[PDB]
């Protein structure tokens, strides 16, 4: 069957990846043991236990050393668990250049081992942040060696943006650009949001006043299962990953999503609601429900995709996007007029006990490619620039590995990017 | 994994350094008798960092007491977390230092630093992978200030890729305790510019006015002061020891307060301070403990922030709090103070998250500050230092152990440049 | 003051796109699109310059105003694999004998000067040679020696405290110290240099003259410095790629002090951080100091080098503004 591969990579990346594996186990009827198209995520033992698909890293033991204690634990087998010995220490020149190349090899003789048990290996999935040490120059590396070893094979990136007010690292532009730099011309597709985004989410539409990594890991976990569950679960008018790449990348170069998950809605504000499909698609196209500071009125979508969830109709969706179409404020590319594709899925989602989102009938998942994105790359550049100026934090990055001309071949590679979206608004 | 080794040398070093490890005991579950009596798991994990296990669940600090004298030392053993010491990890003379930089470096303690550098190569030996090493020292004496700098070049020339950080106590103008202590505090600075990493600057002065006005004590001990400063030390290695929603290295930390090699003298701080009676009129908040970290009251180096800009600030906070709220609260805090932000880097702070609190309390927080302030603690030391030269006043104590004019103007050169540095980026 | 001498000089690829034309001895033109760049320096030398031809253009006036008292200083500057070494020193034993570099040359100069002066003036010349490998002393003429460091003089000298300083009396002798130096300087294997130098190494002459009194003193700098690498070209690994590392940093402080220098030399303030690394310490006379400062600035054709040469190039044109302020340096 079409099956798959989980790679989690960095602090955030397995975090976010635990909250994954938790709601999968919710789904398809797994305990914590193992016990009970289930197979694109869980290859079955002689008997009893099921074993994630899955790859989990990091250079810091203390992340993985955690899920080594927890309820999820012997869920996962021991092969697939690597850790490192002194961290990336947010630090690009680290995850690439010196401590990559030493464990990365492991790492990819395990994902073989792992495509061996894949009669149709459909692609991956990777886990990272534009924004930590690991999971800026190590990610970049394991897509290299991927793109060397398969090629063909699919290929997709959650990339936690970083947030052009809000941050966290001192050298988190640096990072990005290098990610960037390297990631561009081999993972076909990425999918991003940032966590400023979710945190407004969270205070509007859920009410929740506490903004904490738990919850948010969640959200994403939700949008994860929605873009999976068309290989996962039946549905007329079905979707593969190879059918985003297809259809959500213009040109070779642009593979830049957005994404957002709706209904948003807690215990209380379900009721004094209907939530009907049309309803649910406009509350997607909302401004402010986007998981990205990017106003979307600010450019044009490009491509967008769908995911409908549960109990739908798809003449209502037509009827949706018909009246979306309608709407002369959301702006299209001249050039595409079918930028839509539906998927319908007749698994309706299923949330966490202990969480913040409650049951839902009919849910969507809109994955969009967009002229206005272009301005949050300006700004990361802008603040590259600023930084480099003074060439500030650079001491760290020079002794392992690193030259002048690297960052300047960057940022230029960032202007030609600027330039294209430019031209694709044109 | 990341084990360090702790130095302490000289009087203020070495009772300091007890402290530190009394505190550091006491948060592990250790007793004086060397063996562990906690209730968590999490309590042993890390516990390597810091301790090595012996036969019977004893535990011993891996610690280096060096002195040239016995009497410290002598005292160190006969108080109460004393005999937790292994025996063999004193080294001492019995001549004394005179207050004497060229006594600690050059003559007696160089007959002395052969022994205590093969104890170090020993625990060097004994870890599955050293991180770094932590000394202990003041500024202007014999022992810290000589030893202690002859000690630290030797060990960089040893393990030039490991973490060196001092927590060095340091002159203060308005009081100053000892008639050389310009000469000695020059004399060591100019070592410790070039062979460490980081150097937490702790003046008395600050300590007391902190215990004065906040914690309400009208009779301070050094105890209570030493007490301050092994806070502020275990709150920085705290996520090398135990989990976190967001992580900090030891080398990660150094990864964002060190734009230029030159500039890593922190400021450190801490929060809550309060007394034994008003703490029932406050609340425990993120931002509560925000505005206590940020106050000028709870520095503890001998400098008004608001005469200079922050160049980097980073905040390690303890117990369960939400992500966003913490992050949200310190973007206001930009906002509303951006004067005193330098604007060369977007998000000026770093967070860190440890999901742990220090007994007793929910909420705790550790505040590392660069600022270009400092530079006035360091002109301060230049013209006391420089008018006793114009004179060559003292100066046959040092001439006749071997030290020249030319040595001394070196030294004075080198504070001016690092004074004309933060100049340049004020 | 007087503003440093600057050379571009570009060695024959190994036996075709270019990227690099010589368009005069004053200009080059290299081949980036769609826009060109141009470049001009005080000198620039193709593939065919002879090592005679480069003493002759840009050493022997150095050793003439060494001899008339002041300090200067020669130094490579490019890419691994540009042709620093085979500039400063030459080959190592390939030809050989006319393929000596400019030091081997600057030897024999000076000597042939100096006996022609001798016909109550004296000389007395002493010589060191040292390496900077990772960002540490190494005496090349003793492999003994440990624990050397930088000092600051009144002389205004950076100087290294105990190298061992030999009295040379002839141009053979000089020759003696050179050769054994040479041999001890630390080489390793990279994909980009068999030969690469993983260390930057600084020949030092003191010429001393006294009129019988007046007394001038010249320090001779003659320094091949390491070259910058990629990684991913080098392959570097392990030892090799700790010593690519510091050459890089210390290199970037180099480039740190040169940018800031051109900004003091424009009215504006800035610090040059001349301590940020051994190298920029010594030589800090040459660059903005008392001395005469002449820097060859090595590239090689090729399109595959076309952003490394882009760099040398950009890093020499900002050296060409800096203006040293050089004296006489006398006593009577
Ligand atoms: O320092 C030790 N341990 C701490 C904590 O784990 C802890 O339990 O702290 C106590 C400390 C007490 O004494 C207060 O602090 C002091 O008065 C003090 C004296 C001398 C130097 C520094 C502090 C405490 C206070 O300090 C600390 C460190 O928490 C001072 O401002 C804070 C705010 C606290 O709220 C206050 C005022 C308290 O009143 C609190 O009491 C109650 C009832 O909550 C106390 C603590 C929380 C206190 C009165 C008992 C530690 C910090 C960082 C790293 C590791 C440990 C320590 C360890 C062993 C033995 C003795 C002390
Ligand atoms: N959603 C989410 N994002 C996180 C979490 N932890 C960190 N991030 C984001 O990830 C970035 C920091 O990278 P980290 O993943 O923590 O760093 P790392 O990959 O572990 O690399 P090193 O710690 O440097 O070895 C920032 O943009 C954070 O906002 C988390 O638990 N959830
Ligand atoms: N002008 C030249 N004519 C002939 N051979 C040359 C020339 N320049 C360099 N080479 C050869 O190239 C090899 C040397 O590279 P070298 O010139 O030693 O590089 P380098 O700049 O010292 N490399 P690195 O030490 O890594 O910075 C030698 O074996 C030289 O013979
Ligand atoms: N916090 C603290 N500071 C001290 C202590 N003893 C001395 N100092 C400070 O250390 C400096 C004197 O150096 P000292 O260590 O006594 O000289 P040494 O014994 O030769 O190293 C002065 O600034 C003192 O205020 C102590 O027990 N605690
Ligand atoms: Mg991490
Ligand atoms: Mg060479």
């Amino acid at each position: 069957m079409r099956e798959c591969i989980s790679i989690h990579v960095g602090q955030a990346g397995v975090q976010i990846g635990n909250a994954c594996w938790e709601l999968y186990c919710l789904e398809h009827g797994i305990q914590p043991d193992g016990q009970m198209s289930f197979n694109t995520f869980f290859s079955e033992t002689g008997a009893g236990k099921h074993v994630p698909r899955a790859v989990f890293v990091d250079l810091e033991p203390t992340v993985i050393d955690e899920v080594r204690t927890g309820t999820y634990r012997q869920l996962f087998h021991p092969e697939q668990l690597i850790t490192g010995k002194e961290d990336a220490a947010n630090n690009y020149a680290r995850g690439h250049y010196t401590i990559g190349k030493e464990i990365i090899d492991l790492v990819l003789d395990r994902i073989r081992k792992l495509a061996d048990q894949c009669t149709g290996l459909q692609g991956f999935l990777v886990f990272h942040s534009f924004g930590g040490g690991t999971g800026s120059g190590f990610t970049s590396l394991l897509m290299e060696r991927l793109s060397v070893d398969y090629g063909k094979k699919s290929k997709l990136e959650f990339s936690i943006y970083p947030a052009p007010q809000v941050s966290t690292a001192v050298v988190e532009p640096y990072n990005s650009i290098l990610t960037t730099h390297t990631t561009l011309e081999h993972s076909d597709c990425a999918f991003m949001v940032d966590n400023e985004a979710i945190y407004d989410i969270c205070r509007r539409n859920l009410d929740i006043e506490r903004p904490t990594y738990t919850n948010l890991n969640r959200l994403i976990s939700q949008i994860v299962s929605s873009i999976t569950a068309s290989l996962r679960f039946d549905g007329a008018l079905n979707v593969d990953l190879t059918e985003f790449q297809t259809n959500l990348v213009p040109y070779p170069r642009i593979h830049f999503p957005l994404a957002t998950y709706a209904p948003v809605i807690s215990a209380e504000k379900a009721y004094h609601e209907q939530l009907s499909v049309a309803e649910i698609t406009n509350a997607c196209f909302e401004p402010a429900n986007q998981m990205v500071k990017c106003d979307p009125r600010h450019g044009k979508y490009m491509a967008c995709c769908l995911l409908y969830r549960g109990d739908v109709v798809p003449k209502d969706v037509n009827a949706a996007i018909a009246t979306i179409k309608t709407k002369r404020t959301i702006q299209f590319v001249d050039w595409c007029p079918t930028g839509f594709k539906v998927g319908i899925n007749y698994q309706p989602p299923t949330v966490v006990p202990g969480g913040d989102l409650a049951k839902v009938q009919r849910a969507v998942c809109m994955l969009s490619n967009t002229t206005a994105i272009a301005e949050a790359w300006a700004r990361l550049d802008h603040k590259f620039d600023l930084m480099y100026a003074k060439r500030a934090f650079v001491h760290w990055y020079v002794g392992e590995g690193m030259e002048e001309g690297e960052f300047s071949e960057a940022r230029e590679d960032m202007a030609a990017l600027e330039k294209d979206y430019e031209e694709v608004g044109v | 994994m990341r084990e360090i080794v702790h130095i302490q040398a000289g009087q203020c070093g070495n009772q300091i350094g007890a402290k530190f490890w009394e505190v550091i005991s006491d948060e592990h579950g250790i007793d004086p008798t060397g063996s562990y009596h906690g209730d968590s798991d999490l309590q042993l994990e890390r516990i390597n960092v810091y301790y090595n296990e012996a036969a019977g669940n004893k535990y011993v600090p891996r610690a280096i007491l060096v002195d040239l004298e016995p009497g410290t030392m002598d005292s160190v053993r006969s108080g109460p977390f004393g005999q937790i010491f292994r025996p063999d990890n004193f080294v001492f003379g019995q001549s004394g230092a005179g207050n004497n930089w060229a006594k600690g470096h050059y003559t007696e303690g160089a007959e002395l630093v052969d022994s205590v550098l093969d104890v170090v190569r020993k625990e060097s030996e004994s870890c599955d992978c050293l991180q770094g090493f932590q000394l202990t020292h003041s500024l202007g004496g014999g022992t810290g200030s000589g030893m202690g700098t002859l000690l630290i070049s030797k060990i960089r020339e040893e393990y030039p890729d490991r973490i060196m950080n001092t927590f060095s106590v340091v002159p203060s103008p308005k009081v100053s305790d000892t008639v050389v202590e310009p000469y000695n505090a020059t004399l060591s600075v100019h070592q410790l510019v070039e062979n460490t990493d980081e150097t937490y600057c702790i003046d008395n002065e600050a300590l007391y006015d902190i215990c004065f006005r906040t914690l309400k004590l009208t009779t301070p001990t050094y105890g209570d002061l030493n007490h301050l400063v092994s806070a502020t030390m275990s709150g920085v290695t705290t996520c090398l020891r135990f989990p976190g929603q967001l992580n900090a290295d030891l080398r990660k930390l150094a990864v964002n307060m060190v734009p230029f090699p030159r500039l890593h003298f922190f400021m450190p701080g801490f929060a809550p301070l309060t007394s034994r009676g008003s703490q029932q009129y406050r609340a425990l908040t993120v931002p509560e403990l925000t505005q206590q970290m940020f106050d000028a009251k709870n520095m503890m180096a001998a400098c008004d922030p608001r005469h200079g800009r922050y160049l980097t600030v980073a905040a390690v906070f303890r117990g369960r709090m939400s992500m966003k709220e913490v992050d949200e609260q310190m973007l206001n805090v930009q906002n509303k103070n951006s004067s005193y932000f330098v604007e060369w880097i977007p998000n000026n702070v770093k967070t860190a998250v440890c999901d742990i609190p220090p007994r007793g309390l929910k909420m705790s927080a550790t505040f590392i500050g660069n600022s270009t302030a400092i530079q006035e603690l360091f002109k301060r030391i230049s013209e006391q230092f420089t008018a006793m030269f114009r004179r060559k006043a003292f100066l046959h104590w040092y001439t006749g152990e071997g030290m020249d004019e030319m040595e001394f103007t070196e030294a004075e050169s080198n504070m001016n440049d690092l004074v004309s540095e933060y100049q340049q980026y004020q | 003051g007087d503003a440093i001498k600057v050379f571009v000089r570009i060695r024959p690829p190994a036996e075709q796109n270019l990227s690099l034309s010589v368009l005069s001895s004053t200009s080059l033109r290299l081949h980036s699109n769609p826009e060109p760049k141009t470049f001009t320096f005080d000198h620039v030398a193709d593939v065919d310059t002879t090592q005679e031809s480069v003493f002759a253009t840009v050493a022997k006036s150095i050793v003439e105003s060494c001899m008339s008292g002041y300090n200067g200083t020669i130094f490579a500057y490019g890419q691994t694999g540009s042709g620093k070494t085979f500039t400063m020193m030459g080959p190592s034993e390939s030809f050989s004998h006319n393929l000596r570099g400019v030091i081997p040359r600057s030897f024999e100069y000076l000597f042939s000067l100096i006996d022609r002066e001798k016909e109550g003036k004296s000389f007395l010349s002493k010589c060191s040679f040292i390496e900077i490998y990772n960002e540490q002393i190494y005496d090349l003429l003793d492999s003994a020696s440990a624990g050397l460091y930088l000092r600051e003089h009144i002389k205004k000298g950076v100087f290294v405290v105990g190298a061992v300083e030999q009295v040379v009396t002839s141009a053979a002798e000089a020759y003696q110290v050179l050769s054994g130096g040479w041999r001890n300087r630390r080489v390793a294997s990279t994909s980009m240099n068999r030969e690469s130098s993983r260390s930057h190494a600084v020949f030092t002459i003191t010429i001393e003259s006294m009129e019988k009194v007046n007394i001038r003193t010249s320090l001779l700098n003659l320094v091949d410095l390491a070259g910058s690498e990629r990684q991913k070209d080098t392959h570097a690994e392990g030892m090799r790629l700790k010593e690519a590392g510091n050459i890089n940093r210390s290199l970037s402080t180099l480039g740190q002090v040169i940018t800031a220098l051109v900004d003091v030399g424009n009215g504006k303030q800035r610090h040059v951080s001349y301590r940020d690394s051994k190298l920029t310490f010594l030589l800090r006379d040459s660059l903005g100091g008392n001395a005469k400062t002449a820097i060859i600035a090595n590239v090689h054709p090729g399109s595959r080098s076309f952003g490394e040469t882009l760099s040398t190039l950009n890093f020499a044109q900002r050296a060409k503004l800096i203006k040293n302020k050089a004296v006489v340096n006398e006593d009577t």
